[PDB]
Protein backbone atom coordinates (compact mmCIF):
# COMPACT_ATOMS: atom_id res chain seq x y z
CA UNK A 1 0.00 0.00 0.00
CA UNK A 2 3.09 2.34 0.26
CA UNK A 3 2.43 5.85 -1.24
CA UNK A 4 4.17 8.09 -2.94
CA UNK A 5 2.83 10.47 -0.48
CA UNK A 6 4.33 8.71 2.28
CA UNK A 7 8.07 9.28 0.28
CA UNK A 8 7.43 12.87 1.37
CA UNK A 9 6.78 12.19 4.64
CA UNK A 10 10.07 9.90 5.21
CA UNK A 11 12.81 12.30 3.41
CA UNK A 12 11.77 14.99 6.10
CA UNK A 13 11.66 12.30 8.87
CA UNK A 14 15.71 11.39 7.30
CA UNK A 15 16.63 15.09 7.16
CA UNK A 16 15.92 15.33 10.76
CA UNK A 17 17.46 11.91 11.26
CA UNK A 18 20.92 13.64 9.82
CA UNK A 19 20.69 17.22 12.06
CA UNK A 20 19.90 14.00 15.43
CA UNK A 21 23.82 12.97 14.15
CA UNK A 22 25.25 16.37 13.65
CA UNK A 23 24.26 17.29 17.30
CA UNK A 24 24.92 13.47 18.68
CA UNK A 25 28.44 13.82 17.56
CA UNK A 26 28.71 17.13 19.53
CA UNK A 27 27.54 15.20 22.05
CA UNK A 28 30.47 12.66 21.51
CA UNK A 29 33.36 15.50 21.95
CA UNK A 30 31.44 16.87 24.58
CA UNK A 31 32.09 13.17 26.31
CA UNK A 32 35.50 12.98 24.97
CA UNK A 33 36.48 16.55 27.10
CA UNK A 34 34.42 15.43 30.14
CA UNK A 35 36.42 12.34 30.06
CA UNK A 36 39.85 13.42 29.36
CA UNK A 37 39.29 15.88 32.36
CA UNK A 38 38.12 13.36 34.91
CA UNK A 39 40.90 11.35 33.95
CA UNK A 40 43.66 14.06 33.17
CA UNK A 41 46.33 15.53 34.89
CA UNK A 42 44.84 18.35 36.48
CA UNK A 43 44.51 18.56 40.23
CA UNK A 44 41.09 17.62 41.63
CA UNK A 45 39.92 21.44 42.27
CA UNK A 46 41.62 22.53 38.55
CA UNK A 47 39.28 19.64 37.04
CA UNK A 48 36.40 21.31 38.88
CA UNK A 49 36.93 24.45 36.60
CA UNK A 50 37.68 23.03 33.70
CA UNK A 51 34.32 20.72 34.02
CA UNK A 52 32.35 23.59 34.58
CA UNK A 53 33.68 25.54 31.22
CA UNK A 54 31.68 23.15 29.17
CA UNK A 55 28.50 23.91 30.64
CA UNK A 56 27.50 26.46 27.69
CA UNK A 57 28.41 23.62 25.22
CA UNK A 58 26.13 20.86 26.91
CA UNK A 59 22.99 23.42 27.03
CA UNK A 60 23.71 24.59 23.24
CA UNK A 61 23.34 20.44 22.70
CA UNK A 62 20.21 20.09 24.82
CA UNK A 63 18.43 22.96 23.52
CA UNK A 64 19.50 21.80 19.76
CA UNK A 65 17.84 18.43 20.69
CA UNK A 66 14.94 19.54 22.06
CA UNK A 67 14.00 22.07 18.63
CA UNK A 68 14.47 18.94 16.94
CA UNK A 69 11.83 17.20 18.76
CA UNK A 70 9.49 20.54 18.50
CA UNK A 71 10.10 19.83 14.37
CA UNK A 72 8.96 16.34 14.77
CA UNK A 73 6.02 17.16 16.67
CA UNK A 74 4.88 19.16 14.16
CA UNK A 75 4.02 15.93 11.29
CA UNK A 76 1.19 14.38 11.28
CA UNK A 77 1.06 10.85 10.13
CA UNK A 78 -1.69 9.04 9.26
CA UNK A 79 -2.00 5.39 11.02
CA UNK A 80 -1.45 3.76 7.17
CA UNK A 81 1.95 5.02 7.06
CA UNK A 82 3.25 2.49 8.88
CA UNK A 83 6.50 3.16 8.04
CA UNK A 84 6.88 6.87 8.82
CA UNK A 85 5.61 6.31 12.41
CA UNK A 86 8.06 3.63 13.19
CA UNK A 87 10.45 6.35 11.94
CA UNK A 88 9.32 8.98 13.87
CA UNK A 89 8.98 6.87 17.21
CA UNK A 90 12.54 5.51 16.87
CA UNK A 91 14.03 9.08 16.24
CA UNK A 92 12.03 10.93 19.37
CA UNK A 93 13.40 7.81 21.60
CA UNK A 94 16.52 8.20 20.06
CA UNK A 95 16.77 11.92 21.09
CA UNK A 96 15.38 11.01 24.00
CA UNK A 97 18.21 8.74 25.03
CA UNK A 98 20.93 11.79 23.60
CA UNK A 99 18.69 13.95 26.12
CA UNK A 100 19.28 11.90 28.93
CA UNK A 101 22.71 10.90 28.26
CA UNK A 102 23.09 15.25 28.22
CA UNK A 103 21.39 15.49 31.72
CA UNK A 104 24.03 12.96 33.28
CA UNK A 105 26.89 15.23 31.81
CA UNK A 106 25.16 19.10 33.36
CA UNK A 107 24.11 17.02 36.55
CA UNK A 108 28.42 16.20 36.73
CA UNK A 109 29.48 19.40 35.75
CA UNK A 110 29.15 23.05 37.85
CA UNK A 111 28.23 20.81 41.39
CA UNK B 1 30.16 51.59 0.01
CA UNK B 2 26.54 51.85 0.07
CA UNK B 3 24.11 54.41 -1.54
CA UNK B 4 21.62 56.61 0.42
CA UNK B 5 18.26 54.84 0.76
CA UNK B 6 14.57 55.94 1.71
CA UNK B 7 13.20 56.68 5.01
CA UNK B 8 11.58 53.41 7.23
CA UNK B 9 8.59 52.95 9.44
CA UNK B 10 9.82 51.07 12.50
CA UNK B 11 7.45 49.91 15.15
CA UNK B 12 9.12 49.09 18.13
CA UNK B 13 7.58 47.09 20.54
CA UNK B 14 6.99 45.06 23.67
CA UNK B 15 8.09 41.63 22.29
CA UNK B 16 8.82 42.30 18.66
CA UNK B 17 9.65 44.96 16.12
CA UNK B 18 9.01 45.42 12.57
CA UNK B 19 10.13 47.74 10.22
CA UNK B 20 8.53 48.81 7.05
CA UNK B 21 9.25 50.70 3.54
CA UNK B 22 7.25 52.59 1.02
CA UNK B 23 9.02 51.98 -2.45
CA UNK B 24 6.72 51.62 -5.77
CA UNK B 25 3.64 53.23 -4.50
CA UNK B 26 2.83 50.43 -1.37
CA UNK B 27 4.53 49.58 1.81
CA UNK B 28 7.00 46.44 2.07
CA UNK B 29 7.04 45.02 5.36
CA UNK B 30 10.89 43.95 5.38
CA UNK B 31 11.64 39.97 6.42
CA UNK B 32 14.91 39.55 8.81
CA UNK B 33 17.99 37.78 8.22
CA UNK B 34 15.47 34.54 9.51
CA UNK B 35 13.09 35.12 6.80
CA UNK B 36 10.38 36.64 9.92
CA UNK B 37 8.64 39.74 9.33
CA UNK B 38 9.00 40.29 12.84
CA UNK B 39 12.12 40.46 15.18
CA UNK B 40 11.90 39.69 19.02
CA UNK B 41 12.76 42.69 21.52
CA UNK B 42 15.35 40.67 22.73
CA UNK B 43 18.87 41.20 23.61
CA UNK B 44 21.24 38.71 25.21
CA UNK B 45 25.01 38.89 26.57
CA UNK B 46 27.35 35.57 26.37
CA UNK B 47 30.79 35.02 27.09
CA UNK B 48 32.01 35.69 24.05
CA UNK B 49 28.99 37.88 22.31
CA UNK B 50 26.13 40.37 22.25
CA UNK B 51 22.77 38.91 20.26
CA UNK B 52 20.02 40.85 18.93
CA UNK B 53 16.44 39.77 17.54
CA UNK B 54 16.05 35.70 16.84
CA UNK B 55 19.71 35.29 17.77
CA UNK B 56 18.69 36.19 21.57
CA UNK B 57 15.39 34.38 21.74
CA UNK B 58 16.65 31.37 20.17
CA UNK B 59 18.90 31.40 23.06
CA UNK B 60 16.99 32.37 25.73
CA UNK B 61 16.58 28.97 27.75
CA UNK B 62 20.29 28.36 27.81
CA UNK B 63 21.05 32.05 29.06
CA UNK B 64 18.01 33.64 30.38
CA UNK B 65 19.71 35.80 33.27
CA UNK B 66 21.94 37.82 30.72
CA UNK B 67 18.62 37.49 27.73
CA UNK B 68 16.67 41.12 28.05
CA UNK B 69 13.34 41.74 26.82
CA UNK B 70 10.88 43.81 27.28
CA UNK B 71 12.64 47.26 27.88
CA UNK B 72 9.54 49.19 26.50
CA UNK B 73 8.25 48.30 29.92
CA UNK B 74 10.74 50.26 31.70
CA UNK B 75 11.70 53.03 29.55
CA UNK B 76 11.45 56.51 30.61
CA UNK B 77 9.98 54.98 33.95
CA UNK B 78 11.98 55.96 37.53
CA UNK B 79 13.29 53.15 39.37
CA UNK B 80 10.31 53.39 42.03
CA UNK B 81 7.21 53.15 39.54
CA UNK B 82 4.62 50.75 40.52
CA UNK B 83 4.92 49.03 36.85
CA UNK B 84 8.93 48.58 37.63
CA UNK B 85 8.24 47.10 40.78
CA UNK B 86 5.10 44.92 39.71
CA UNK B 87 7.07 43.76 36.35
CA UNK B 88 10.58 42.90 37.63
CA UNK B 89 9.06 40.29 39.86
CA UNK B 90 8.69 38.23 36.65
CA UNK B 91 12.07 39.07 34.90
CA UNK B 92 14.78 36.24 34.75
CA UNK B 93 17.19 39.48 34.44
CA UNK B 94 18.48 41.97 37.15
CA UNK B 95 17.01 45.59 37.36
CA UNK B 96 18.73 48.10 39.59
CA UNK B 97 18.69 51.51 40.88
CA UNK B 98 20.77 53.81 39.47
CA UNK B 99 19.83 57.21 41.15
CA UNK B 100 16.31 56.85 41.08
CA UNK B 101 16.71 55.52 37.16
CA UNK B 102 16.00 51.57 36.06
CA UNK B 103 18.81 49.59 35.05
CA UNK B 104 19.23 46.30 33.47
CA UNK B 105 22.48 44.42 35.20
CA UNK B 106 23.97 41.51 33.18
CA UNK B 107 26.99 39.25 32.79
CA UNK B 108 28.45 39.77 29.99
CA UNK B 109 31.92 38.61 28.46
CA UNK B 110 32.94 37.45 32.36
CA UNK B 111 32.01 41.49 33.34
CA UNK B 112 28.84 42.50 34.84
CA UNK B 113 27.43 45.27 33.17
CA UNK B 114 24.41 47.71 33.44
CA UNK B 115 22.17 49.28 30.85
CA UNK B 116 19.79 51.88 30.44
CA UNK B 117 16.07 51.21 28.99
CA UNK B 118 17.23 53.29 26.04
CA UNK B 119 20.44 51.76 25.78
CA UNK B 120 18.79 48.22 25.25
CA UNK B 121 15.97 49.20 22.86
CA UNK B 122 18.47 51.26 20.72
CA UNK B 123 20.31 47.91 20.31
CA UNK B 124 17.01 46.69 19.14
CA UNK B 125 16.18 49.64 17.17
CA UNK B 126 20.14 49.33 15.12
CA UNK B 127 18.92 45.53 14.72
CA UNK B 128 16.33 47.03 12.48
CA UNK B 129 18.07 49.72 11.03
CA UNK B 130 20.15 46.54 9.71
CA UNK B 131 17.62 44.18 8.46
CA UNK B 132 16.03 47.23 6.36
CA UNK B 133 19.93 47.91 5.42
CA UNK B 134 20.45 44.41 3.91
CA UNK B 135 16.91 44.20 2.39
CA UNK B 136 16.93 47.94 0.49
CA UNK B 137 20.98 47.04 -0.06
CA UNK B 138 20.97 50.78 0.62
CA UNK B 139 22.00 52.91 4.08
CA UNK B 140 18.96 53.46 6.44
CA UNK B 141 19.38 56.54 8.58
CA UNK B 142 16.03 58.21 8.48
CA UNK B 143 12.45 56.67 10.55
CA UNK B 144 9.84 57.04 12.03
CA UNK B 145 9.18 55.30 15.85
CA UNK B 146 5.94 54.57 16.93
CA UNK B 147 5.02 54.55 20.67
CA UNK B 148 2.22 53.92 22.56
CA UNK B 149 -0.43 56.77 22.71
CA UNK B 150 -0.58 56.74 26.84
CA UNK B 151 3.38 57.27 27.05
CA UNK B 152 4.36 59.75 28.78
CA UNK B 153 6.91 63.03 28.22
CA UNK B 154 9.95 60.72 29.89
CA UNK B 155 9.10 57.87 28.21
CA UNK B 156 8.73 59.64 24.77
CA UNK B 157 11.46 61.51 25.20
CA UNK B 158 13.79 58.14 25.65
CA UNK B 159 12.35 56.48 22.73
CA UNK B 160 13.67 59.18 20.44
CA UNK B 161 17.10 58.65 22.85
CA UNK B 162 17.31 54.91 21.83
CA UNK B 163 16.58 56.31 17.86
CA UNK B 164 19.52 58.65 18.03
CA UNK B 165 21.85 55.99 20.41
CA UNK B 166 21.07 53.63 17.38
CA UNK B 167 22.48 56.50 14.61
CA UNK B 168 18.85 57.37 13.22
CA UNK B 169 17.77 60.16 12.42
CA UNK B 170 13.95 60.64 14.17
CA UNK B 171 11.66 61.90 11.44
CA UNK B 172 8.71 61.83 14.09
CA UNK B 173 7.60 59.97 16.76
CA UNK B 174 3.77 58.68 16.10
CA UNK B 175 1.27 56.81 18.60
CA UNK B 176 0.66 53.45 17.58
CA UNK B 177 -2.95 53.69 17.47
CA UNK B 178 -2.56 56.99 14.81
CA UNK B 179 -0.15 54.73 12.93
CA UNK B 180 -2.90 52.10 12.63
CA UNK B 181 -5.26 54.32 11.51
CA UNK B 182 -2.72 56.11 8.97
CA UNK B 183 -2.25 52.58 7.48
CA UNK B 184 -5.58 52.41 6.57
CA UNK B 185 -5.65 55.95 5.55
CA UNK B 186 -8.69 56.89 7.75
CA UNK B 187 -7.31 60.19 7.37
CA UNK B 188 -8.29 60.49 3.64
CA UNK B 189 -11.89 59.79 4.02
CA UNK B 190 -14.14 62.19 2.77
CA UNK B 191 -16.64 64.06 4.92
CA UNK B 192 -17.23 65.12 8.75
CA UNK B 193 -14.80 64.45 11.83
CA UNK B 194 -14.40 60.46 12.10
CA UNK B 195 -14.16 58.46 15.49
CA UNK B 196 -11.81 55.76 15.09
CA UNK B 197 -11.55 52.38 17.81
CA UNK B 198 -8.28 50.85 17.40
CA UNK B 199 -8.53 47.26 18.71
CA UNK B 200 -4.67 45.83 19.19
CA UNK B 201 -4.06 42.82 20.77
CA UNK B 202 -0.60 41.72 20.48
CA UNK B 203 2.63 41.73 21.79
CA UNK B 204 1.45 40.85 25.67
CA UNK B 205 -0.87 43.78 26.12
CA UNK B 206 -4.59 44.94 25.08
CA UNK B 207 -4.89 48.48 24.23
CA UNK B 208 -7.99 49.93 23.07
CA UNK B 209 -8.01 53.51 21.92
CA UNK B 210 -10.32 56.33 20.76
CA UNK B 211 -9.08 59.08 17.90
CA UNK B 212 -11.20 61.57 16.25
CA UNK B 213 -9.90 62.64 12.74
CA UNK B 214 -11.28 66.28 11.88
CA UNK B 215 -9.16 67.75 8.65
CA UNK B 216 -6.58 65.62 8.94
CA UNK B 217 -5.42 65.89 12.86
CA UNK B 218 -5.81 63.58 14.77
CA UNK B 219 -6.83 64.02 18.57
CA UNK B 220 -6.25 60.59 21.68
CA UNK B 221 -9.69 61.05 23.36
CA UNK B 222 -9.33 58.04 25.48
CA UNK B 223 -7.36 54.88 26.21
CA UNK B 224 -7.93 51.74 27.90
CA UNK B 225 -7.10 47.91 28.25
CA UNK B 226 -5.26 45.31 29.78
CA UNK B 227 -1.38 45.64 30.55
CA UNK B 228 -0.29 41.68 30.33
CA UNK B 229 -3.12 40.52 28.67
CA UNK B 230 -2.44 38.39 24.95
CA UNK B 231 -1.69 35.18 23.13
CA UNK B 232 0.09 33.90 26.27
CA UNK B 233 -3.18 33.82 28.38
CA UNK B 234 -4.74 31.67 25.30
CA UNK B 235 -1.86 29.76 25.43
CA UNK B 236 -2.27 28.64 28.90
CA UNK B 237 -5.96 27.52 28.39
CA UNK B 238 -4.93 24.84 26.20
CA UNK B 239 -1.76 23.84 27.77
CA UNK B 240 -3.94 23.35 31.30
CA UNK B 241 -6.92 21.67 29.47
CA UNK B 242 -4.60 19.40 27.31
CA UNK B 243 -2.90 18.49 31.54
CA UNK B 244 -5.75 17.49 32.48
CA UNK B 245 -6.73 15.52 29.03
CA UNK B 246 -3.61 13.70 29.70
CA UNK B 247 -3.96 12.54 33.70
CA UNK B 248 -7.90 11.46 32.57
CA UNK B 249 -6.79 9.19 29.82
CA UNK B 250 -3.40 8.12 31.36
CA UNK B 251 -3.92 9.35 34.93
CA UNK B 252 -0.16 10.73 34.29
CA UNK B 253 0.73 14.65 35.66
CA UNK B 254 3.27 15.61 32.99
CA UNK B 255 3.53 19.45 34.91
CA UNK B 256 6.45 18.73 36.68
CA UNK B 257 8.41 17.74 33.58
CA UNK B 258 9.33 21.07 31.78
CA UNK B 259 10.30 19.37 28.72
CA UNK B 260 6.91 17.77 28.02
CA UNK B 261 5.31 20.77 29.42
CA UNK B 262 7.56 22.50 26.17
CA UNK B 263 6.64 20.48 23.76
CA UNK B 264 3.00 20.34 24.75
CA UNK B 265 3.31 24.34 24.96
CA UNK B 266 5.02 24.79 21.56
CA UNK B 267 2.51 22.19 19.73
CA UNK B 268 -1.19 24.48 21.68
CA UNK B 269 0.74 27.72 20.28
CA UNK B 270 1.24 26.21 16.89
CA UNK B 271 -2.73 24.48 16.72
CA UNK B 272 -4.19 28.06 17.93
CA UNK B 273 -2.87 29.32 14.88
CA UNK B 274 -4.47 26.83 12.84
CA UNK B 275 -7.48 27.15 14.69
CA UNK B 276 -7.77 31.00 12.97
CA UNK B 277 -8.35 29.26 9.50
CA UNK B 278 -9.50 26.02 10.23
CA UNK B 279 -12.12 24.67 12.56
CA UNK B 280 -10.36 21.79 13.77
CA UNK B 281 -6.06 21.35 14.79
CA UNK B 282 -4.67 17.74 15.01
CA UNK B 283 -1.50 17.25 17.40
CA UNK B 284 0.83 14.02 17.56
CA UNK B 285 3.46 14.08 20.02
CA UNK B 286 5.58 10.68 19.86
CA UNK B 287 7.01 9.87 23.71
CA UNK B 288 5.34 12.89 25.29
CA UNK B 289 5.87 11.64 29.29
CA UNK B 290 6.71 8.04 30.46
CA UNK B 291 7.02 7.12 27.09
CA UNK B 292 3.09 7.53 26.01
CA UNK B 293 2.30 8.73 22.91
CA UNK B 294 -0.36 11.88 23.07
CA UNK B 295 -2.17 12.07 20.02
CA UNK B 296 -5.16 14.38 20.33
CA UNK B 297 -6.87 17.21 18.79
CA UNK B 298 -9.07 20.46 19.38
CA UNK B 299 -11.93 22.42 17.62
CA UNK B 300 -12.22 25.74 17.11
CA UNK B 301 -15.46 25.73 19.22
CA UNK B 302 -13.39 24.01 22.47
CA UNK B 303 -10.61 26.43 22.34
CA UNK B 304 -13.17 29.10 22.42
CA UNK B 305 -15.19 28.15 25.62
CA UNK B 306 -11.49 27.33 27.07
CA UNK B 307 -11.03 31.22 26.65
CA UNK B 308 -14.54 32.50 27.16
CA UNK B 309 -14.31 34.87 29.97
CA UNK B 310 -11.16 36.56 28.65
CA UNK B 311 -12.63 36.87 24.72
CA UNK B 312 -15.92 38.46 26.04
CA UNK B 313 -13.72 40.10 28.86
CA UNK B 314 -11.84 42.24 25.74
CA UNK B 315 -15.07 44.02 25.59
CA UNK B 316 -14.84 45.87 28.93
CA UNK B 317 -12.13 48.04 27.74
CA UNK B 318 -13.94 49.06 25.39
CA UNK B 319 -16.75 50.00 27.39
CA UNK B 320 -14.64 52.08 29.13
CA UNK B 321 -12.73 53.66 26.40
CA UNK B 322 -16.26 54.68 24.72
CA UNK B 323 -17.32 56.21 28.50
CA UNK B 324 -13.90 58.42 28.88
CA UNK B 325 -14.26 59.74 25.03
CA UNK B 326 -18.02 60.31 25.96
CA UNK B 327 -18.82 58.27 22.83
CA UNK B 328 -21.95 55.63 22.16
CA UNK B 329 -21.04 52.55 20.58
CA UNK B 330 -23.27 54.18 17.27
CA UNK B 331 -20.85 56.90 17.00
CA UNK B 332 -17.80 54.57 16.03
CA UNK B 333 -16.88 54.92 12.56
CA UNK B 334 -14.29 53.23 11.86
CA UNK B 335 -12.97 50.03 13.95
CA UNK B 336 -8.86 49.44 12.96
CA UNK B 337 -7.35 45.43 14.60
CA UNK B 338 -4.07 45.42 15.57
CA UNK B 339 -2.03 42.29 17.05
CA UNK B 340 -1.95 38.81 16.16
CA UNK B 341 -4.73 37.82 18.43
CA UNK B 342 -7.07 39.56 16.75
CA UNK B 343 -6.78 36.84 13.91
CA UNK B 344 -8.95 35.08 16.45
CA UNK B 345 -12.65 34.12 14.50
CA UNK B 346 -14.36 34.78 17.96
CA UNK B 347 -12.45 37.45 18.94
CA UNK B 348 -13.59 39.50 15.35
CA UNK B 349 -17.37 37.93 16.35
CA UNK B 350 -17.50 39.56 19.69
CA UNK B 351 -16.20 43.05 18.36
CA UNK B 352 -18.35 43.25 15.46
CA UNK B 353 -21.50 41.95 17.29
CA UNK B 354 -20.62 44.61 19.99
CA UNK B 355 -20.45 46.89 17.07
CA UNK B 356 -24.03 45.64 15.27
CA UNK B 357 -22.46 43.85 12.27
CA UNK B 358 -20.37 46.57 11.19
CA UNK B 359 -17.07 45.82 8.81
CA UNK B 360 -13.40 45.89 10.44
CA UNK B 361 -10.89 47.09 9.08
CA UNK B 362 -8.28 43.80 9.21
CA UNK B 363 -7.02 43.45 5.40
CA UNK B 364 -3.39 44.40 6.74
CA UNK B 365 -1.63 42.20 8.64
CA UNK B 366 -2.17 43.30 12.35
CA UNK B 367 1.03 42.40 13.58
CA UNK B 368 2.23 44.60 10.80
CA UNK B 369 -0.26 47.38 11.03
CA UNK B 370 1.69 49.77 13.36
CA UNK B 371 4.58 49.36 10.98
CA UNK B 372 3.01 49.94 7.94
CA UNK B 373 1.43 53.15 9.12
CA UNK B 374 5.03 54.57 10.50
CA UNK B 375 6.47 53.76 6.42
CA UNK B 376 3.47 55.79 4.96
CA UNK B 377 4.41 58.84 7.72
CA UNK B 378 8.21 58.35 6.80
CA UNK B 379 7.81 58.90 3.09
CA UNK B 380 4.99 61.63 3.60
CA UNK B 381 7.54 62.97 5.76
CA UNK B 382 10.82 62.39 3.11
N1 LIG C 1 0.70 36.38 15.73
C1 LIG C 1 -0.35 35.56 15.75
N2 LIG C 1 -0.81 34.90 14.67
C2 LIG C 1 -1.97 34.29 15.13
C3 LIG C 1 -2.93 33.49 14.49
N3 LIG C 1 -2.80 33.05 13.23
N4 LIG C 1 -3.99 33.07 15.22
C4 LIG C 1 -4.06 33.42 16.51
N5 LIG C 1 -3.22 34.16 17.22
C5 LIG C 1 -2.18 34.57 16.47
N6 LIG C 1 -1.13 35.39 16.86
CL1 LIG D 1 11.14 41.55 2.34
Amino acid sequence: SNSPQEEVELKKLKHLEKSVEKIADQLEELNKELTGIQQGFLPKDLQAEALCKLDRRVKATIEQFMKILEEIDTLILPENFKDSRLKRKGLVKKVQAFLAECDTVEQNICQ
Amino acid sequence: SMSKGPAVGIDLGTTYSCVGVFQHGKVEIIANDQGNRTTPSYVAFTDTERLIGDAAKNQVAMNPTNTVFDAKRLIGRRFDDAVVQSDMKHWPFMVVNDAGRPKVQVEYKGETKSFYPEEVSSMVLTKMKEIAEAYLGKTVTNAVVTVPAYFNDSQRQATKDAGTIAGLNVLRIINEPTAAAIAYGLDKKVGAERNVLIFDLGGGTFDVSILTIEDGIFEVKSTAGDTHLGGEDFDNRMVNHFIAEFKRKHKKDISENKRAVRRLRTACERAKRTLSSSTQASIEIDSLYEGIDFYTSITRARFEELNADLFRGTLDPVEKALRDAKLDKSQIHDIVLVGGSTRIPKIQKLLQDFFNGKELNKSINPDEAVAYGAAVQAAILS
